[PDB]
């Protein structure tokens, strides 16, 4: 979520994510924790066996055979953490995640009830208006001319400068606002 | 003629007062949930009086309140039919909603728009009472569509989930497919009888009523979530569990069975309709009781159980036993809603977790909720002398003691076994194993909003079937002389189901590896019905609507034919006519052509 | 939005309350006329065929 | 590139007048347009016209027809006649062809 | 208040109470309470309002239209005679609808009061219904949304022609 | 009728002689008052329709349309104040004058006893409409839209004029009271069939039909909010009023010359309601729903049964109100983002909570939610058709399904879902547009309370 995936997926990453999905589906089959511990030790044994296999031709072939075996004997209704994709409470609170700019249309009456908050808010807005141009130039001056980009953001190299493109990560509405 | 009607109307007045307040400035100050709960409680107490007067004299009324519009030869009025059905259902639904209101005041303390939630619950209750106390079919349709839209709004209570709006749209779609048959019935009765009132429709008893009865049956299929149109009900579990305990468990889904009960004087003389009811209900019962044997989401299990019981009610209606089906309707809500509310407590404590795999023992850590859940599961099963028994016993007897299709009988018994089975599945993975839930414990079930409604529903689940079945008049004649292996068959079935599930689970405790057998992937996945239909039929619909309907015709071919052919024709004739060369020689040659043409026309025509 | 609702309620009530009250007075004190038979040799005016006071007052003074 | 003015910038109408009703930029005009609309639409029309209509009597001869149907069924049950004859027009009034 | 000869209502032979136990009926006492608490103040309000009615009492009559030549007595093209006759036909048509509605209401009420024994005890109302419906059918049915007196007349004439030809034949 | 028309005229000098600031308030208020004055037509205490002169009259069919036309003017004026705020005073006055002229001509058309006045005004309603579209629309397709709108109508109307003149030469008068008592069976022949075509196709193109309906979405899409409102609500009802009035003299050729049109309407209902699913433009969606709804009116009028005419009148009134409402709702969001695509703004229930109830109630009236009068019309039309042929309910029901489907799709993908956080320009709702939705909705409640008014001559 916070990080952007790379251009392509390496082989070790593929293997780790297969390991994770296999252990999760196995937890789903092996509902009881002891059963799960046992068959998870077995699964780690199955992985670690071909762990020092140096060749790549056979490595990818083993990986694809494992993906096939996983798609087979795959729990149709695997466990899915509630707040995660496919879960009960996935976006259950995405209806109360009102952004911040909805306060620029508030009525002075509604505002007089929360004065300190809006003083702080104007402070923040001044902060942003000041840091904008500096972070923009920090971006334009350190783009690799190779021509290929990476989607990742740089930090605030110079002191007194705020990290570029922060007002949407910061100010991000909370995750359970009520 | 005064007290009865007075109360029948004051109930609606009370249900309305909260909503009229919701459109006022009081709601800012007053506590609206408590107000609504009190109003519902008082409505229930008031409704107890018509119930008494009916238990006493067994008189039923027809009450015309407001004359809406007279269309030539056909009058429309807001008429109420306070029979056994309407009165008893009103009282039961009001008790259950009284409980749900407290449970929501506790289950939704964190929701800012909770007052809107209470208002929507009350609106659904009003629409259901209209759908249940109506003498006219337009009023029935009003309640029908109102229940539909209220389901849409309550399931879609969280309008950020693109998976809840889907379920709401799903329900809308299926219930409109049912509305089609409902409207077919209305039309048939308006043309062949000239009235939508039941008192005048009853004189169609000696006619061929296959068309409107099939309409009503399609409507019941859609609303009671029968086989062809079941999926929407479980998918409706995207909504908060009070919604599931009120609408999609006990009252709304029951509207189809109630409707077919209200028209039983016309089915008794049609065997086609009875047999198709029988088959549809038995098939639903089997299919859902199956699909529930492998579901890990408690809500979905409690919902497939409801679909199975609806199939059983339709079976009952198939062998000409409507009063039994309605008594099961009334006795089912108690323990089903208590079951949903126990689930909701468990879910609110375990931080939204709904997957039994992460529930564990709940006796030690929630003894009260657990006892209530066990009472609910028992009442759902036979467990003699609880609420469920006093109906399901006679259901099984009637089915095994009548000239019925043998396959329906067989799969109904199998489905009662499976009822016991998945009841035990819940009781095992939620009440008898060792924990799988996170290690931090934030459990609290002491709040009186959680305990009082649940224990009221428990008193119900225990004594209400006895009470009713002894206070009701004798409607039908039960067969009470049958072999031992038929009067004790429901209990044998449930017991064998309990034992078999117990063995299977004590086995899955072992260290062998479970596998994806093809006979379980069929149950775990709703029989593939959604997986294929919900993405083949909309695909065709939405690709047709574009390719063949919008572009091909509207944007291409009608344009080419009419306007963009007239335009080309006229612009080409223009290019012809007006693209001259500016030479007087040629103009005068054409003038000569015209001279000659006129002279020739004259010569031939007149000389 | 609350402002719009406040204003709508105010401006509806501003005339609907006097109207409701006048109607209640008319129906408590004056009320409706009662059916009858035309006395011989009597021509009832067009408004003497209607029932309600508001109805027949309007009818008389405007129709 | 030919000369034109650039596309303007959208404005927040509540910026300068937070008590804005949507009618006009000048407040007084705004308030009085709002008040006139509300008055003449809700207080005047939707109330007085509603009453005027609710107190229209015998709309398209509906009450009178009921009263007369009562009169007629009474008379006809009391005098043996039926409640409706299959022929509106007395045949004596009708001369059918002398078809041959 | 309302005529019995039009909306007849049988006398409702009521059975007397036959208490056969020692417990109290919670409905008779609740009913006395409801009477004393509700019916009395309401009855008083009603007395007061009916008195204020008696003061400044008002009357209203039933509009009697005289008979005017039907369209049979009108000529082709004479729009005055035709206009009067057609307004009459529409009046009578509305009246016939209201009659049919009265009868449907009588049928509904009968079926409701009888209950289970409505095939018996409710055949007179159903017979009147069948009769008036046959008539209405034969005098107002197959006309379009533009029903008038000329169309009813043509329908009557074709019906009488078919019947007279079924009678002449077979004689 | 003069007491309703002459005030509508004096509105014009009131518009022009008024100070630039007080020009909107005066006209709006006096238009409301004229809508009030138009409520006397409901004083019908008999079966004898109101004839005020040899030219002006009002039956139970024309009275609802006249009241709707007198009530829509102030709503259009209001809706037309957020745009035109940056236009010059003279342009605003010209817009208001166009709208007033439309009101006047429509009240005349519905009050006309004779068909030639009806035709003249039926055609005069093209000039102000075309001007509104092409002068105050925003995109370049304004012009093609206006062209389509003009010439579909004129190519349909010319034969109508020829047929009216023929009827004049044959009968002596085009009066509607006379042509109803002095009527004769039309001998079945190709000449009289072409007469039927001439008398009908102008209205059928104005309802419209399915095969000829492309002029409507282009206009609505490219028309400012007021033009869309008046068009949808009235300028389609015009064709149904014409057909209902003129179908008395075409008997019995309507029995077998209708199958083509009944069929086209019943099928295009399905086609258009399906289009309303795969449609990116909200205005186009509303327009295609309007076509789907008017198909039922056409079929009903074609079978010419009492239930049919009644349902048609109810559906006309209700559809006018609710479609004007939906276009108002759409333009509300348009004024913020200036885009007609229904996919850009899809979380507006988290900012406009009250305006969403208007969306909800409208989309519920769009579909047939009872006891709405949008539903009583559909129901009685379904009943009339079922009596016609018991195989119509198939198409009627699939249309019902698709209707629920696309209305729910509209409100879901527009209000519900995740908010578009980049839309910082989503100003809260204006009291004015809120009043607009309220004025569109409350009359629906009131009609549902008293449906006896919008039934028609049959009842
Ligand atoms: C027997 C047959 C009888 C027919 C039975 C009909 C069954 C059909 C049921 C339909 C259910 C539809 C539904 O879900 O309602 C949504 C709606 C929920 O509103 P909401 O989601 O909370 O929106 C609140 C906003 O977010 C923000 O508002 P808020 O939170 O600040 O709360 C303020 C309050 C509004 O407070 C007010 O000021 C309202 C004042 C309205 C006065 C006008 C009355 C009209 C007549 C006067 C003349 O709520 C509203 O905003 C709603 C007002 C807008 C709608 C206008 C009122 C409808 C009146 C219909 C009667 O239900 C209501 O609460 C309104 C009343 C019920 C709706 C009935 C409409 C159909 C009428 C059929 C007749
Ligand atoms: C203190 C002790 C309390 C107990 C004493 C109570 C005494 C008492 O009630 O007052 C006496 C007195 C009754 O004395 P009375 O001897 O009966 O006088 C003869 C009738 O009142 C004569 O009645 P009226 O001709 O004067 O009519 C008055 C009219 C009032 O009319 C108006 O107010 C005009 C409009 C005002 C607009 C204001 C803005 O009231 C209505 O008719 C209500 C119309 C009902 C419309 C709503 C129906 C539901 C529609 C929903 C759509 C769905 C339909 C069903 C669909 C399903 C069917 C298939 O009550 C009154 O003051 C009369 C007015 C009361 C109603 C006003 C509120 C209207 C809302
Ligand atoms: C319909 C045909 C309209 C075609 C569209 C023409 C057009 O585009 O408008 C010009 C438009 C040009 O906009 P503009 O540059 O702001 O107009 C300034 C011009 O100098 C032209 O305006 P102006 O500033 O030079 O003229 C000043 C005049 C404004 O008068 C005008 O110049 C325009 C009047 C055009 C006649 C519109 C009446 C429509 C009646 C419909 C019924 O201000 C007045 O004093 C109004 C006195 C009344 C003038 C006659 C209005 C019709 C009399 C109706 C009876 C009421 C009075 C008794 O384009
Ligand atoms: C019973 C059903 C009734 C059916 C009638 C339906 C109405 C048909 C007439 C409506 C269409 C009128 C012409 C507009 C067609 C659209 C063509 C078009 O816009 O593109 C062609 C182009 C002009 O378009 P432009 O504005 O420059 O932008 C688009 C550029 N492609 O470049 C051009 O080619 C110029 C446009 C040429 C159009 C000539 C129009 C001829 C006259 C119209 C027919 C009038 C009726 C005649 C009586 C029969
Ligand atoms: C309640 C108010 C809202 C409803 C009012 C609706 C106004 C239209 C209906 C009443 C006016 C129609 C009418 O026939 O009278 C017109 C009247 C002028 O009088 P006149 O044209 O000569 O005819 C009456 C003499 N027989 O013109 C007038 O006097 C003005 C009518 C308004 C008077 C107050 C409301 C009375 C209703
Ligand atoms: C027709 C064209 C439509 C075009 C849009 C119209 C725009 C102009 C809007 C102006 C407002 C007038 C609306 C007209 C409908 C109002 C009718 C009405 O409310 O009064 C009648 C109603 C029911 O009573 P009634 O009609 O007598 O029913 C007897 C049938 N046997 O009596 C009542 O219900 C009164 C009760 C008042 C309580 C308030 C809420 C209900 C009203």
């Amino acid at each position: 979520a916070f990080c952007a995936p790379p251009a392509y997926l390496t082989h070790q990453q593929k293997v780790l994510r297969l390991y994770k999905r296999a252990l999760r589906h196995l937890e789903s089959w092996c509902i009881h924790r002891d059963k799960y511990r046992y068959f998870a030790c077995l699964m780690r044994a199955r992985f670690e066996e071909h762990k020092n296999e140096k060749d790549m031709m056979r490595a990818t072939q083993l990986l694809r055979e494992a993906e096939e075996e996983f798609w087979q004997n795959q729990h149709p209704q695997p466990y899915i953490f509630p707040d995660s994709p496919g879960g009960t409470s996935f976006e259950r609170y995405e209806c109360y995640k009102v952004p911040e700019w909805c306060l620029d249309y508030w009525h002075p009456s509604e505002k007089a009830m929360y004065p300190d908050y809006f003083s702080k808010r104007e402070q923040w807005k001044k902060l942003r208006m000041e840091s904008w141009d500096r972070e923009v130039k920090q971006l334009q001056e350190e783009t690799s001319p190779d021509g290929i980009m990476t989607e990742a953001l740089p930090p605030a190299r110079r002191e007194g400068d705020l990290p570029p493109l922060w007002w949407h990560i910061v100010t991000r509405p909370r995750e359970r606002p009520t | 003629m005064n007290i009865f009607t007075t109360s029948i109307l004051l109930i609606f007045i009370l249900l309305l007062s909260p909503i009229l307040i919701s459109m006022s400035n009081l709601i800012k100050h007053i506590n609206f949930p408590l107000y609504t709960t009190t109003s519902i409680k008082f409505s229930f107490i008031i409704s107890l009086l018509p119930l008494l007067m009916f238990f006493h004299n067994n008189m039923e009324y027809m009450i015309t309140t407001w004359h809406w519009v007279t269309m030539n030869s056909m009058e429309l009025k807001m008429s109420f039919k306070t029979d056994f059905f309407s009165i008893l259902f009103t009282s039961v639904a009001l008790f259950v909603t009284w409980s749900i209101m407290q449970f929501s005041s506790w289950y939704m303390h964190s929701d800012p728009n909770i007052n809107r939630f209470i208002k929507y619950l009350t609106l659904f209750l009003i629409t259901m009472l209209i759908l249940t106390s109506a003498n006219n079919m337009f009023q029935l349709f009003i309640g029908w569509e109102g229940v539909g839209i209220m389901s849409f709004l309550l399931i879609g209570w969280w309008y950020g989930r693109t998976d809840a709006n889907t379920a709401a749209l799903q329900a809308i779609l299926y219930n409109r497919i049912g509305d089609i048959g409902f409207i077919l019935a209305m039309v048939w009765f308006s043309l062949n009888m000239n009235s939508w009132e039941l008192q005048q429709i009853m004189f169609s008893n000696n006619n061929d009523n296959l068309i409107p009865l099939m309409g009503l049956l399609i409507a019941a299929t859609g609303k009671s979530a029968q086989f062809g149109l079941h999926p929407w009900l479980p998918s409706a579990m995207e909504g908060p569990t009070p919604v599931s305990a009120l609408l999609h468990s006990s009252t709304m889904v029951v509207a189809g069975i109630f409707l077919l009960v209200r028209f039983h004087p016309l089915t008794t003389n049609n065997n086609f309709i009875l047999t198709t009811m029988l088959c549809l209900g038995a098939l639903t019962t089997l299919f859902t009781a199956i699909c529930a044997l492998t579901q890990n989401d408690i809500k979905k299990i409690i919902a497939f159980s409801t679909s199975s019981q609806l199939g059983l009610m339709m079976v009952t209606l198939g062998m000409n036993q409507p009063h039994l089906a309605f008594l099961h309707i009334c006795t089912h809500a108690f323990f089903k809603a208590m079951l949903f509310m126990c689930s909701g407590s468990i879910i609110h404590s375990l931080a939204d977790e709904q997957d039994i795999r992460k529930m564990g023992n709940i006796t030690k850590i929630m003894p009260f909720t657990s006892s209530c859940l066990v009472i609910g599961s028992l009442a759902l099963t036979g467990m003699p002398f609880l609420t469920g028994f006093y109906s399901k016993d006679l259901i099984i007897e009637a089915i095994n003691t009548c000239n019925t299709n043998a396959w329906a009988l067989l799969i109904t018994l199998i489905a009662t076994s499976m009822t016991a089975m998945y009841s035990m599945r819940i009781i095992y993975f939620v009440t008898m194993t060792k924990p799988r839930f996170p290690p931090l414990i934030s459990i609290n079930e002491n709040d009186p909003d959680l305990m009082n409604p649940i224990k009221r529903l428990a008193f119900g689940s225990i004594f209400a079937g006895f009470v009713i079945s002894y206070n009701i008049p004798p409607t039908s004649i039960p067969v009470l002389t049958m072999p031992w292996f038929l009067k004790t068959t429901a209990l044998i079935i449930s017991v064998l189901g309990f034992l078999i599930a117990l063995e299977l689970n004590n086995l899955t405790m072992k260290l062998s590896m479970n596998k994806a057998n093809p006979y379980s992937s069929f149950s775990t996945l709703l029989g593939f019905f959604p997986s294929i239909i919900h993405r083949i039929t909309p695909m065709k619909s939405l690709n047709l609507s574009l390719k063949t309907s919008l572009t091909l015709l509207d944007l291409i071919w009608l344009e080419k034919t009419i306007p963009k052919s007239t335009s080309t024709l006229h612009t080409n004739m223009t290019t012809l006519t007006t693209n001259q060369k500016g030479l007087i020689k040629l103009y005068f040659m054409s003038f000569l052509i015209n001279i000659i043409l006129i002279i020739i026309l004259y010569s031939i025509n007149l000389e | 939005d609350a402002r719009f609702l406040r204003l709508m309620k105010f401006y509806l009530m501003l005339t609907g309350i006097p109207v409701i009250i006048g109607i209640t007075l008319v129906n408590i004190f004056i009320g409706e006329a009662e059916l009858a038979e035309i006395p011989e040799g009597y021509i009832p005016e067009h408004w003497e065929y209607y029932k309600h006071p508001i109805s027949r007052w309007i009818a008389r003074n405007f129709y | 590139q030919w000369q034109e003015d650039p596309e303007p910038e959208d404005e927040n109408v509540y910026a300068k007048n937070p008590d804005f009703h949507g009618y006009d930029s000048d407040p007084v005009v705004d308030v009085w347009n709002m008040r006139a609309v509300f008055f003449f639409g809700f207080s005047i029309v939707l109330v007085f016209g509603t009453t005027f209509v609710a107190y229209v009597p015998d709309y398209r001869m509906q009450e009178w027809a009921r009263r007369e149907a009562e009169r007629l069924v009474k008379y006809r049950e009391v005098n043996g006649l039926p409640i409706m004859e299959s022929n509106y027009f007395d045949p004596s009034k009708i001369q059918l062809p002398e078809d041959d | 208040s309302w005529d019995k000869d039009v909306y007849p209502e049988p006398p409702s032979r009521t059975p007397a109470p036959s208490p056969q136990t020692s417990l109290p009926n919670p409905i008779t006492y609740l009913t006395k309470a409801y009477d004393l608490v509700v019916d009395w103040p309401v009855t008083l309000v009603r007395e007061f309002i009916e008195r204020q009615h008696a003061k400044n009492r008002t009357y209203y009559y039933h509009r009697q239209y005289r008979r005017v030549p039907d369209i049979t007595e009108c000529k082709e093209g004479d729009v005055l005679c035709i206009y009067e006759a057609e307004m009459q036909w529409r009046r009578d048509f509305k009246v016939d609808q209201e009659i049919m509605n009265i009868i449907q209401e009588r049928l509904k009420a009968c079926q409701q009061r009888e209950g289970e024994n409505y095939q018996q005890n409710c055949a007179k109302e159903l017979e009147q219904f069948t009769k008036v419906t046959k008539a209405y059918q034969d005098r107002y049915l197959d006309l379009g949304a533009y029903y008038s007196a000329r169309k009813c007349l043509a329908k009557q004439k074709q019906r009488m022609l078919e019947e007279r030809k079924a009678a002449r034949q077979e004689a | 009728m003069l007491k309703i028309i002459l005030p509508s005229l004096m509105l014009l000098p009131l518009t022009w002689l008024s100070s630039p600031k007080k020009t909107w308030t005066n006209v709006t208020s006096y238009s409301f008052l004229i809508s009030l004055t138009s409520l006397t037509l409901l004083w019908q205490t008999d079966e004898n329709y109101k004839n005020f002169s040899n030219m002006f009259s009002s039956d139970p069919l024309s009275t609802p349309l006249i009241i709707l036309t007198a009530w829509l003017l102030p709503l259009m004026l209001m809706a037309s104040q957020n745009h035109l705020k940056k236009d010059n005073n003279v342009l605003q006055k010209l817009y208001i004058s166009m709208l007033i002229s439309l009101q006047i001509l429509l009240i005349m058309t519905f009050s006309a006893t004779e068909l030639i006045m009806f035709y003249i005004l039926f055609e005069a309603t093209l000039i102000p409409t075309l001007i509104i579209i092409t002068r105050w629309g925003n995109q370049t397709e304004r012009l093609n839209a206006g062209i389509y709108f003009l010439f579909y109508t004129l190519i349909g109307s010319i034969p109508l004029l020829i047929a009216l003149i023929l009827i004049q030469n044959h009968v002596g008068t085009l009066n509607l009271m006379i042509l109803s008592f002095t009527t004769h069976t039309l001998d079945a022949s190709w000449s009289n069939n072409l007469l039927w075509l001439a008398c009908m196709m102008a209205f059928l193109i104005k309802m419209p039909l399915y095969g000829v309906h492309l002029w409507l979405p282009k206009a609505h899409v490219e028309a400012p909010i007021a033009g869309s409102m008046i068009l949808a609500a009235i300028l389609l009802k015009l064709g149904s009023y014409g057909m209902i009035r003129i179908s008395i003299i075409l008997d019995p050729l309507t029995k077998y010359m209708a199958y083509p049109f009944i069929l086209l309407s019943l099928w295009g209902m399905i086609m258009t309601s399906s289009i309303c699913l795969r449609q990116t433009d909200l205005k186009s969606l509303i327009a295609y729903s309007s076509v789907s709804h008017m198909a039922l009116v056409i079929a009903s009028i074609m079978i010419q049964t009492p239930w049919s005419f009644m349902g048609a009148t109810m559906l006309m009134i209700a559809h006018g109100l609710t479609s004007s409402l939906l276009f108002c709702l759409a333009n509300s969001n348009y004024e913020r983002i200036h885009s007609r695509t229904m996919i850009m703004a899809r979380g507006l229930q988290m900012v406009f909570p009250l305006m969403a109830t208007w969306w909800l109630m409208a989309s519920l009236a769009n579909l047939a939610l009872p006891p709405s009068i949008n539903l009583m019309g559909e129901l009685f039309i379904t009943m009339s058709l079922f009596s016609w042929s018991n195989f119509t309910i198939i198409l009627m029901g699939i249309n019902i399904i698709i209707t629920g489907m696309y209305s729910m799709y509209m409100i879901i993908t527009t209000q519900r879902g995740k908010l578009t956080n980049h839309m910082i320009n989503l100003q809260p709702s204006h009291t004015r547009e809120l009043t607009l939705m309220a004025l569109h909705m409350i009359p629906l409640i009131l009609l549902t309370t008293s449906p006896k008014l919008i039934t028609g001559l049959t009842m």
